[PDB]
RNA sequence: CAGCGAAGGAUUUGGUGGAUUACUAGCUAAUAGCAAUCUA
């Protein structure tokens, strides 16, 4: 249950830093603010690492074999990371900034730009065991008299040639005895070197500077001693070289200026092969596959990351987050997919597992306040400062429906009724609730009473009360449909920011700005049960303010709350660096999770170092409809925590004969429901899905009428975890039908227990299955026209 | 922009041949998406 | 025992152990080596900052460790080792067995004393490299010249000598000649001491009665004679900035300062360390300074400065006394009890035998802060008791820490040794708290713990009585009274809502907390000695007196494991963060991991000291043991962290053995199964034209196939290559004359889904053929050859309505299920 | 065995409170002598319409049972047959007046019949409340009644009402007053006797619908 | 100098202020103590927060309570209210949070009208 | 007054030291030198 772990950062695919790919180029991995996240690009899946650094990143590099990471922030302070364990091998403090860091070709060594020298230290295993120093200083040069920009490694991982602000750039041999080899500056530039690469034969030598020279270098004579040989310029006139990269075995020079607008070259003859636009903030970032066909470009201003290959004129991807603005969230109705309402003004529509946006919709001239599904994932609701509420449907991607009222008000939440004839929405200056019809467009009634303006509203999804809360201390509920028009105002002790509802529509739980969670019955108006909050929040200490973190008043309450869908927990959220979930019968703090320990956001640190910024916040909470996961919607991104199953060993009621050993001998033995019901005791993955595999087509029926209901929401949400990325789709839905028909009047009497473990089932058949179905229907339909019909001329 | 950055208390930031489209909606490669009654 | 889940990284919380440090200077600043056991630690001397630290451990202990400029000089059993940043640089067999035991650099030259009085001198090679490397000489003090070697220094000046400071006498070597140049006259009392000054041709000799003499070396004399009565002199130093004061270290703990000048007494800072443990070991000044280090055997380094003087005018007549600076300390005593501090592996509280509390830093060894025993006031305004001679508290039994309202109020609970009542402290203020909880039944605490809401503590006294208190306000909530022997164990669920009970008379209490009712009570079979309960799980452990572990979940009662083995007492035991193994340490000395689902021990080690705490972190990084020598704390990481071991039973399905289940291909032949790959393959297949527009081998095989009638390898091919190779390979197929190539391909995928694996993608190849050219096939419909081969991938494309009828039952009613 | 301590000195307060108050922290009786645990509702579809699982300690819960619909299903049945003696013109408002009558005819109701004068009350409920009744189906006002059934909380609510004003006129120009007319009626109708005009009324009821059905 | 508390209980016009501080354990509505509070049925309304939770709260806190204005039973409903939210405060200001949410429980589950009232009315419907 | 109460108790304040981010040493013209010195 309460076991969550940090599992993905939606939104925001870049933030500042350099961006790497694989060897076998197929994950890139981008630095986002202090985690790191990989995206996988063919198996199309994505991650962001646990750990997390106290300041921005600024520097990313993983060593060919692939095996261990190593990401240095804005002050140098280093984390070496085992790439496949993902788990931090070392912390290691470089005392100042590093502007890159760079592992050789051979892996053995890696070496890094720190200030004005260049450190060369060698690359611990990662077959050894941690160590309290593992990185052995190969050696540490001085040359440059200011702050060196950039390394490049030769192919054979023998020279390195460094690039600085100070106008030169150098070439040092790794070892000492090649010292004569490699002991040259290279000057000439007007501006600072941005960039100096070798040739793929390492014998010349590009340095590409700021002001737009890129010089080529060769070993001639005018004795040999390395003349220059031409240079040439880019003539961009008001912008200049931001980043430089070269890909020596395809002579592929790829250049971002300060405009947007990139360049690439094949550089010995100068020749523009391409010169397009990322946008029209300045190009922070390039890096290139090791195949050097796909270039991978990141603008921090937006947060954008472009992957383009140059061939095929095309983009893999165009993926840009939102860093701080980011209002509302949303799961879509199976949770495949989050709806992000930002502030800029638009919709984004993030894929879960791989990390990117599929659809965004830019028509609210405004910061999009709430967003809302409805109609089971077909339409979606969002109202925004502009004035307006407006529909968007998910499968022609247009606003079909726009609905204004008539008095000029800003809306700052929403309320779809289940049935979706009727959105509403509350202002925060107008202390009325605008009620409109779907169907027809217009404008249904003006719920008139309270005396506050309505921070919230929330339709019961059960029986369609609405319930409204706002900031005359008052949680209200109106029935709407049939006669009624009956309001139920419900006082409570403060006023009030977050209401939120039960999935059956008996309870309602708002948050105060007391600190508590207060939890009513809605049919009897009178309170069940609370949870008193503000002592286990996290309130950090701003930078500015000259009060302490203890007495401040800032961020003692939750601003957003939600119910998990069994009903039995809430998920809560503020303008603090905590997230808080509990359990509603015992009233207890189940977890609470920091959510940001970046020295770079505002509200982190209780305690300031006693020798804006952007505050960190979480502005919505949910959790997933299918499966056993939350999102927060903080300042860095979309916060994804989730359980998993694979680890934690937690039996249910096994005793001393209930062991792995004892499962497979009754596995071996062919007592299949008991060694489905020893696996399910033992509660472990793998040996649900050995027995689950072990089990014939023959008896699934008899061992899905005999499971016991005590293990069915068990079995269920492990078919939907298990049948969403595996094969076996016909095995998956023999079991899945089995199931339903054996048992499938257990669930729909007890829907709240099966509620997310259903509909992660059919989360399975409509996305994969019926994909399936419906190319070899389609397959048969072409089939019966090719064959049946009349091709003559 | 300036008028409602300092009207507000949490943070706000602020040819070639294509400038990418980075922003792009209606994709889950769909081509005729128009409704039915549309066409 | 080498082990294979937990490798050894650190052992934390040690500064000093009596070893007489070495000083060295990088330029103007100065660095401090200190010995701790096997290891030795480099010091900043300006910040007391922990530079570096040894990288391996020696075989033996270290025992006399120098420090030139960037090498250490690190003697242990037989042999010298010369170290930089820590990694060893060279390491100098001797040629004796004797035990090196004082050693001196010099020049080219390393001389090396062992304990049978012989000398080893070690030369360099070539006058520019780094440290003496090569065999020299021998030299040898004979009992006619000179008793055991008590010192070994050069006092500056003098061209290749070497001044050996015997037990009574005073010799000089030449070490290139290898002579014996000069013997002075005997002492008539045993010299302990020696350093040289920093006048020419002095050396100052500290006797084993109270004299420190002022030995001319060069005249053979001795200058002055400065007496401290009974008192054995353990350490001599010199102020060189311009005042001259001696710093005479006495074992009886004792630092006195003397004006050599005018010959008066300046200061004496009397037990600046514990005589028990050795007295002031080495005290030097940093040299051009008023700051001098010293060090002690009780795991303990100061600093004192000399302030300049008050007097305007005078100033070299009114010394102002030394004050203390920076210190760096730990444990003077094996540590008795250990605990983390948080769940991020941080900080761990740890208390010791020499009554203090400790809370030691993984991450940075200048956080590690003694917590204060300092007691705050009465709430009523009464007097409180106590000595006015205060001491330490009793040395602490057990303790319980949960940071869940921490810096809100008391937050450590501590249970200490034969004394009624438990404190509290707080980890944020770092000091103890208001509260003493009393037992009430006048029965010593025997366990301690506290709830996660942070509101109550649990204190079980040795006469059978749970006591529930609140921790913000300190007063009795409640009171349990189940056992009548001693309660050895009480632990409460994750959601207060069933707490558990173990005493010394065999019995578990099962209570509701929320209602004060008993929910069971389970006798088991031996008396019990330690509980730990797993709180995400809901599975607590017990130690019991047979030498097993039992292993009993709270919820329905059942003892669900019980795992045997130990040989002697278990003296500690920690579940894994996880909950899946369990790490045990018992009186044989010996610690074992217990994968608790398969029920046997994963790996044992045999270690030499007892461990008599075993704590996990509260995330999976550290293992932290603690033995009963040795005034730190042990550190171990556990590799499967990284890798991932086998739950495969030691003495003295390898995917079961791994947890792992690779999930098989396809579980019968009759079963339909996609492809071993990414799920958007078949819609990238199918719209690649339109995701595009928004953003031969094949033929030989093919033609094989047709020969040997089996596509295998074709379609092996197939499902190999990427989007844009299979429509490109799909698209040019020889659709002319005789149509060949597209009826291999039709049968080939006939061959292909009559397998069932892989079969999207063999209905997206069909997709994509009628796509490329089902103009041909619809346009030379009724030729007899592609006729054919489109009806036999019609029969057996006509058996895949399973699916169909299958999806359409599971959605209905689903939906149904669902919504109705 | 095992025992709980959870005060740890006698309490005493400054302000001497009489001993049957401070044995009043024990269980809440209704006026401090009438039980209400093991008054169970001996008839079932009027459990979860009589409510007596909240214990309370006067007739005198001022809370808002009239603004939602079956709200006063859940106001305590003692409550609501106090409410309902307080009306006519001559006693409305008179709520002090109908609570102090209530416990006159409690401690009556017990002093005959030595039961619990709560489990009298709740049993004299669930007999009078009629289970049929006929409606008038009019077809423009042919006199013709066709049976109908009744919803629990309407045989509550007559069932209170009968109860009541049958006291009223079993009060009124007697000797004995509304109290003891009023616990005269709850005994009988508790038993059930055919003696009391709430349960002659209720067979009347329920006979014209066993004719007319 | 002593730690005081200083709640409001409210119901129609009825108005009722209660001190509420350390002391040896007395509760006196104006003057006289709890135990004379007419109109004498409904001394038990009155007497219902210290039999909710036990008169061992009450044992080592003294209680005030100055009542004007209203009627009977709306002046007992009034100390009813000011006695209930004048514990629920002392407990939070200087005793537990835990026992102060523990009386707040048992007050909200007899009746919130203890803590919280009924008070702006009515619906123009 | 009672009570609390070990060769005393309370309040206030100045200075210094250690933490307030996760510990790979100083200098320079830096593949090494110096640190007693860079200069003939």
């Amino acid at each position: 249950k309460s076991d969550f772990k940090f599992s993905n950062l939606l939104g925001t695919v870049y933030r500042q830093g350099n961006i790497t790919f694989s060897d076998d180029g197929k994950q890139l991995l981008s630095p986002v603010g202090n985690r790191v996240s990989v995206f996988d690009l063919i198996n199309n899946k994505s991650f962001t690492f646990e750990y997390e650094h106290r300041k921005n990143i600024a520097a990313i590099d993983l060593n060919k074999q692939g095996t261990l990471l190593i990401s240095i922030d804005e002050d140098g302070r280093a984390i070496l990371v085992n790439f496949k364990a993902r788990n931090v091998l070392h912390h290691f403090n470089f005392k100042e900034k590093c502007s890159a860091v760079k592992f050789s070709p051979d892996g053995r060594l890696f070496a890094l730009a720190s200030g004005r020298f260049l450190q060369i230290w060698k690359t611990p295993d990662v077959n050894k065991d941690r160590q309290f120093a593992p990185f052995v200083r190969h050696r540490v040069h001085a040359g440059h008299f200011q702050d060196i920009t950039s390394l490049t490694w030769s192919q054979d991982s023998r020279f390195i040639l460094t690039t600085s602000k100070d106008l030169s750039a150098k070439i040092w041999s790794v070892d000492s005895e090649e010292k004569n080899l490699a002991a040259t500056t290279f000057n000439g530039h007007r501006d600072y070197v941005m960039g100096a690469f070798f040739s793929h034969d390492q014998e010349k030598i590009y340095t590409v500077s700021k002001d737009g020279a890129v010089f080529v270098w060769e070993f001639t004579k005018r004795k040999y001693s390395w003349r220059i040989t031409k240079k040439h310029f880019f003539y961009a006139n008001q912008a200049k070289v931001k980043c430089v990269t070269f890909h020596p075995a395809t002579r592929l020079l790829a250049v971002g200026f300060t405009s947007g607008e990139f360049r690439l070259y094949d550089l010995p003859d100068f020749t523009l092969i391409q010169q397009l636009s990322m946008g029209q903030n300045p190009v922070n970032t390039v890096s290139v596959n090791q195949t050097g066909e796909w270039l991978a470009f990141g603008s921090s201003k937006l947060g954008q990351l472009l992957v383009y290959e140059w061939q095929s004129e095309s983009y893999i991807l165009k993926q840009q987050g939102h860093f701080d603005s980011t209002n509302s969230l949303a799961y879509s109705p199976d949770g495949s997919r989050v709806v992000t309402a930002s502030e800029d003004g638009k919709i984004k529509v993030w894929d879960i597992t791989s990390g990117f946006c599929l659809a965004t919709f830019e028509e609210h001239t405004s910061s999009v306040t709430a967003v809302q599904f409805a109609k089971r994932g077909q339409v979606m609701f969002s109202s925004s400062l502009d004035g307006t509420v407006r529909a968007w449907d998910l499968i022609r991607y247009r606003n079909f429906r726009t609905f204004t009222g008539t008095e000029r008000i800003q809306f700052n939440c929403l309320a779809v009724d289940p049935s979706g004839e009727v959105v509403c929405a509350g202002s925060l200056d107008n202390f009325d609730i605008h009620v409109w019809s779907v169907q027809t467009g217009q404008l249904l009634d003006a719920l008139s009473g309270h005396e506050g303006p309505v921070s919230c509203l929330s339709f019961s999804q059960e029986n369609s009360v609405l319930a409204s809360a706002s900031w005359d201390k008052t949680i209200r509920i109106w029935s709407i449909f049939g006669r009624s028009q009956q309001v139920e105002p419900i006082e409570v002790y403060s006023d009030v920011l977050a209401l939120s509802m039960r999935p059956d529509g008996k309870e309602v739980a708002v948050s105060t700005l007391k600190g508590q969670i207060s939890i009513f019955n809605i049919e009897d108006a009178k309170q069940v049960g609370n949870i008193d909050c503000r002592k286990d929040i996290i309130s950090g200490r701003f930078n500015q303010d000259r009060f302490t973190a203890k007495n401040s008043e800032r961020s003692k309450f939750f601003t957003t709350i939600h119910y998990s869908f069994d009903g039995m927990a809430i998920v809560a959220g503020g303008n603090n660096n905590s997230i808080c979930l509990y359990d509603v019968p015992n009233e207890v703090l189940l977890k609470r999770f920091i959510v940001s320990r970046n020295m770079a956001l505002n509200g982190t640190l209780e305690f300031l170092n006693s020798k804006m910024r952007p505050e960190v916040r979480v502005t919505s909470v949910q959790f997933s409809p299918t499966a056993n996961a939350f999102a927060a919607a903080s300042t860095e991104g979309l916060l994804i925590y989730s359980t998993n199953d694979t680890i934690l060993f937690d039996p249910f009621d096994l005793d001393v004969d209930v062991t792995p050993h004892s499962t497979v001998e009754a596995l071996r033995e062919k007592q299949f429901l008991n060694a489905l019901v020893m696996a399910f005791r033992l509660n472990e993955e793998y040996l649900i899905n050995k027995v689950y595999e072990a089990i014939p087509i023959k008896e699934i029926p008899l061992v899905a009428s005999n499971i016991p209901a005590i293990y069915l929401p068990r079995i269920l949400k492990f078919i939907g975890d298990f049948a969403i990325e595996s094969q076996h789709i016909e095995f998956n839905l023999i079991w899945i039908k089995a199931l339903l028909s054996a048992s499938g009047g257990y669930i729909n009497e007890h829907k709240y227990l099966f509620s997310t473990a259903m509909r992660s089932i059919q989360r399975f058949i409509v996305r994969v299955a019926k994909e399936v179905v419906n190319t070899t229907t389609d397959n048969k339909y072409t089939y019966r026209f090719l064959v049946s019909t009349d091709g003559s001329m | 922009y300036k008028l409602d950055v300092l009207s507000s208390v949490h943070f706000v930031p602020k040819t070639p041949t294509i400038s990418m489209e980075d922003a792009q909606p209606l994709y889950m490669s769909n081509a005729s998406s128009l409704a039915p009654q549309e066409i | 025992k080498n082990s294979k889940i937990f490798s050894p990284f650190r052992i934390i919380g040690n500064v000093s152990n009596g070893v007489p440090f070495a000083t060295g200077t990088l330029g103007s600043t100065f660095y401090i080596v200190t010995c701790v056991g096997k290891t030795f630690q480099i010091y900043d001397a300006n910040t007391l900052h922990l530079l570096f630290v040894s990288e391996k451990e020696t075989p033996s202990s270290i025992v006399a460790l120098s420090a030139h400029f960037h090498y250490v000089y690190a003697a242990y059993e037989n042999k010298v080792g010369i170290y930089k940043r820590g990694i060893e640089e060279h390491l100098l067999e001797l040629e004796t067995d004797a035990n090196v035991e004082h050693l001196c650099i010099f020049g080219d030259y390393l001389c090396a004393s062992t304990d049978d009085n012989s000398i080893f001198i070690y030369k360099k090679s070539d006058p520019q490299d780094k440290y003496p490397s090569e065999f020299y000489t021998k030299l040898t003090v004979t009992e006619i010249q000179g008793g055991e070697i008590v010192s070994l220094q050069h006092l500056a000046t003098y061209l290749n000598k070497l001044t050996v400071v015997t037990k009574s006498n005073v010799l000089l070597f030449n070490v290139r000649t290898g002579k014996l140049v000069f013997t002075s006259n005997e002492f008539p009392d045993q010299i302990t001491t020696a350093e040289p000054a920093p006048v020419l041709d002095i050396i100052a000799l500290g006797t084993v009665t109270g004299e420190v003499i002022m030995f001319n070396m060069r005249k053979g004399k001795r200058i002055r004679t400065i007496k401290i009565p009974q008192s054995r002199i353990s350490s001599l130093s010199f102020r060189t900035d311009g005042s001259s004061h001696l710093s005479v270290g006495t074992s009886s703990g004792d630092l006195i300062f003397y004006d050599l000048d005018r010959r008066s007494r300046i200061h004496v800072l009397k037990n600046i360390h514990r005589e028990s443990y050795g007295g002031v070991t080495q005290a030097t000044f940093l040299n051009g300074q008023p700051i001098i280090v010293t060090s002690g055997g009780d795991n303990s380094l100061k600093e004192y400065v000399f302030d300049p003087s008050l007097s305007q005018g005078s100033g070299d007549v009114v010394v102002q006394p030394p004050r203390y600076l920076r210190s760096r300390g730990g444990h003077s005593q094996p540590p008795s009890y250990i605990a983390f501090a948080d769940s991020q592996s941080h900080f761990m509280l740890s208390a010791s035998k020499d009554r203090s509390l400790w809370s030691f830093s993984l991450r940075k060894d200048a956080q590690s802060q003694e917590m204060s025993q300092r007691l705050h006031k009465k709430q009523d305004g009464g007097r409180v008791g106590g000595s006015t001679i205060k001491s330490k508290f009793p040395e602490i039994v057990a303790l319980a820490i949960e940071n869940a309202r921490i810096g809100e109020w008391e937050n450590i609970i501590t249970a200490h040794k034969d004394e009624k009542f438990a404190r509290t402290w707080d980890m944020r203020n770092k000091r103890v708290g208001r509260w003493t909880f009393d037992t009430t039944d006048d029965g010593f605490v025997k366990s301690v713990a506290m709830s996660q809401c942070g509101n109550f503590g649990f204190i079980g006294s040795s006469n059978g009585s749970i006591t529930i208190y609140n921790m913000q306000s300190g007063i009795l909530r409640k009171k349990y009274k189940l056992h009548k022997r001693a309660v050895t164990g009480i632990s409460l669920d994750g959601m207060n809502r069933k707490m558990v009970s173990c005493g010394l008379d065999g019995i578990v209490g099962f209570y509701d907390f929320n209602k004060s009712t008993l929910l069971g009570k389970l006798k088991l079979d031996a008396p019990i000695t330690a509980m730990v309960y797993h709180r995400s799980s809901d599975l607590f452990a017990l130690a019991l007196d047979d030498l097993s572990i039992v292993v009993i979940d709270a919820v329905t009662q059942r003892v669900v494991r019980q795992l045997w083995g130990h040989s002697n007492r278990i003296t500690a035991f920690d579940f894994s963060p996880e909950g899946r193994w369990i790490v045990s340490a018992s009186l044989d000395s010996t610690i074992r991991t217990w994968d608790l689902p398969t029920g046997g021990c994963i790996d044992g080690i045999i270690v030499d000291n007892v461990a008599t705490n075993v704590k996990f972190s509260p995330n999976g990084d550290l293992l932290a043991t603690t033995h009963v020598t040795g005034n730190g704390i042990c550190i171990w990481t556990n590799r499967a962290q990284f890798k991932t071991v086998s739950t495969r039973t030691i003495d003295e399905l390898n995917d079961i053995d791994f947890n792992t289940y690779t999930s098989l291909e396809q579980i019968d032949k009759e079963l339909l199964t996609l492809s071993i790959g990414p799920r958007s393959k078949m819609n990238t297949l199918l719209h690649l034209d339109v995701i595009r527009k928004r953003s031969s081998h094949f033929t030989k095989q093919l033609r094989e196939g047709s020969q040997s009638k089996d596509y295998s390898s074709l379609l092996a091919t197939l499902i190999n290559f990427s989007p844009a190779a299979v429509d490109l390979e799909i698209r040019s197929l020889n659709s002319f004359e005789p149509f060949d190539e597209i009826v291999w391909f039709i049968d080939a995928l006939t061959q292909g889904l009559k397998s069932n694996k892989n079969f999207e993608l063999y209905e997206t190849f069909m997709s994509l053929l009628f796509k490329a050219h089902g103009d041909v096939i619809h346009a030379n419909n009724k030729n007899q050859d592609i006729a054919s081969a489109l009806q036999n991938w019609e029969d057996v494309h006509k058996k895949e309505d399973r699916l169909d009828d299958l999806v359409k039952f599971c959605m209905g009613v689903a939906a149904f299920v669902t919504t109705a | 065995d095992f025992e709980v301590v959870e005060e740890f000195t006698p309490v005493v307060l400054a302000t001497p409170i009489p001993e049957e108050v401070q044995q009043a922290q024990t269980e809440i009786k209704l006026f401090n002598k009438w039980s209400f645990e093991e008054v169970e509702v001996k008839d079932a579809s009027l459990v979860d319409y009589v409510q007596v699982r909240q214990p309370i300690f006067v007739a005198h819960t001022a809370g808002r049972y009239a603004n939602k619909r079956f709200r006063k299903a859940q106001c305590p049945i003692i409550e609501r047959l106090t409410n309902s003696l307080m009306m006519n013109g001559r006693n409305n408002g008179k709520k002090l007046k109908a609570v102090r009558i209530i416990k006159h005819t409690l401690d009556i109701i017990n002093v005959l019949t030595d039961q619990n004068p709560i489990q009298v009350v709740v049993d004299a409920i669930t007999n009078t409340g009629p289970r049929e009744d006929t409606t008038r189906v009019g077809g423009g006002g042919a006199a013709r009644r066709q049976a109908v059934d009744v919803s629990p909380l309407r045989r509550v609510n007559q069932a209170i009402a009968l109860l009541t004003i049958g006291a009223r006129e079993a009060a009124f120009r007697n000797i004995k007053t509304i109290a003891e007319t009023l616990a005269e009626e709850l005994i009988n109708a508790a038993k059930g006797s055919s003696t009391s005009y709430a349960i002659k009324k209720k067979d009347e009821l329920e006979r014209v619908a066993k004719s007319n059905r | 100098a002593v730690p005081s508390v200083q709640t409001f209980g409210k119901k129609k016009s009825a108005t009722a202020v209660a001190h509420v501080k350390a002391g040896k354990g007395l509760i006196k509505v104006n003057g006289s103590p709890i135990t004379l509070v007419e109109p004498e049925i409904l001394r038990f309304k009155v007497y219902e927060p210290l039999l909710l939770v036990g008169l061992d709260k009450f044992s080592n806190i003294d209680i005030r309570v100055r009542v004007t204005g209203g009627g009977h039973v709306s002046q007992v409903y009034a100390i009813r209210q000011a006695i209930a939210k004048g514990l629920v405060a002392y407990h939070q200001k200087y005793v537990d949070e835990q026992s102060k949410n523990e009386l707040k429980k048992a007050f909200t589950s007899y009746d919130r009208t203890l803590l919280i009232a009924d008070s702006r009315r009515p619906e123009p419907k």
